[PDB]
């Protein structure tokens, strides 16, 4: 089978902010 | 064009066409602050619905995941500085063989700025204390 053939969801929203700073930080762990 | 550059950053998605993360190693590599800025710009704008039709990311998705590669045009933003800059984006769907886990798509989105843009400015940081 195939999961991106529409695991990937056919509306595909886009994040809000706080996921691509997240993301975008890295680390891991969080110093802290 | 060609393969001469480094501002440019790729995205991982997870069988859910969630962002898992994103490698943004080469902006590092540029020396230019500000690469988060010109990150989400470039993806908000990606990832922006274009008027009636559906956002740039959603054509590429299909593609990418109807015959395994895709890429968007060129499209211009303006930073927080006021730069007016293009970038493009591309998916290729990539499943894993070794590992137990699920396929992911990759997203590489490549800078292209118009006119020249990066004079020697490298100088931000000289002092911190008390140095030789």
């Amino acid at each position: 089978g195939t999961w991106i053939g529409e695991d990937i969801f056919p509306p595909l929203l886009p994040p809000t902010e706080q996921d691509l700073t997240k993301l975008l930080l890295e680390g891991q762990g969080e110093s802290g | 064009g060609h393969m001469t550059g480094v501002e440019s950053f790729m995205t991982k998605q997870d069988t859910t066409g969630k962002i898992i993360s994103i490698d943004t190693s080469s902006l590092r590599a540029a020396g230019r602050t500000g690469w988060e800025d010109l990150v989400r710009k470039c993806i908000y704008a990606f990832f922006q619905p274009q008027g009636r039709e559906p956002s740039y990311a959603r054509q590429l998705f299909q593609e990418v995941m109807t015959r395994g590669t895709a890429s968007s045009p060129s499209y211009r933003f303006i930073l927080n500085d006021g730069t007016m800059l293009s970038a493009h984006t591309r998916c290729k769907l990539c499943y894993p063989q070794s590992p137990d886990m699920q396929p992911f798509i990759m997203g590489i989105h490549i800078i292209d700025r118009e006119h020249s843009g990066l004079s020697p400015q490298d100088d931000t940081n000289s002092g911190m204390s008390i140095p030789r």
